[PDB]
């Protein structure tokens, strides 16, 4: 993306929930129910596994990014100590196997400078909030398609947001 | 024994540790402090050589 219509300066951006990264998708393991039982695949969000992962520029090192974001938008330093449960049930259909597979969803955070109302420099800020699965019902021998297990880029699951203010001096 | 003992002190992790918020205590954790208390004796020593 570029020529924004903002002024020159620094901006934080609220890029939205449900981000999830490329080639991450099966790295937390994978479930295989049949024939009628129900499968349960969840996670508790608390300690490592919610420690964000940064993406710094030479003009936004680390501090800048998680100093400003926390100023804006949620605290993430204290909101990831208390730890928050998720769950995905589903249900496999008779005398058939189903196959469920879980990875996190991120909320990305940008720290983007405009300089004539063009970006020149953009860090990225991923912030673990919670998962995401998805399943398929699978015959023996049967192909899947390469879109379900593996993804190129990162992208996002939901609607895209884009919330920007400016940083003051 | 050499010169150098807080090198496995890394001051970046610990400042990253959150700090502890939910304090589950235990009862019993200290003693009933007794006061130490010292009587200074004098001796008396006598002597015609200084
Ligand atoms: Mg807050």
């Amino acid at each position: 993306s570029d020529t924004i219509d903002l002024a020159d300066g620094n901006y934080v951006v609220r890029r939205g929930d449900g981000w999830i990264l490329s080639r991450q998708n099966q790295i937390l393991g994978g479930s295989v129910i049949s024939n009628g039982s129900t499968g349960i695949v969840g996670d508790l969000r608390v300690n490592d596994n919610a420690i964000p992962y940064y993406y710094p520029t030479p003009s936004f090192n680390e501090e800048y990014i998680k100093n400003n974001i926390q100023t804006v938008f949620t605290n993430f330093t204290e909101a990831n100590q208390i730890p928050i449960g998720f769950e995905f049930s589903k249900t496999a259909p008779s005398n058939k196997n189903l196959y469920m597979y879980l990875q996190y969803t991120y909320i990305r955070y940008e720290i983007i400078k405009v300089l004539q109302h063009e970006i020149i420099e953009r860090a990225v800020l991923y912030v673990p909030s919670l998962g995401y699965v998805k399943s398929i019902e699978f015959n023996p021998g049967e192909k899947i398609n390469k879109d379900f297990y593996f993804l190129t880029n990162d992208k996002c699951i939901l609607n895209e947001q884009f919330l920007y203010k400016k940083i003051l001096e | 024994s050499n010169d150098s003992s807080l090198d496995n002190v890394n001051i970046g992790v610990i400042d990253n540790i959150p700090e502890i918020i939910d304090v589950n205590p235990y009862k019993e954790n200290c003693d009933k402090f007794s006061p130490v208390q010292k009587i200074t004796s004098t001796r008396e020593i006598n002597t015609n050589i200084p």
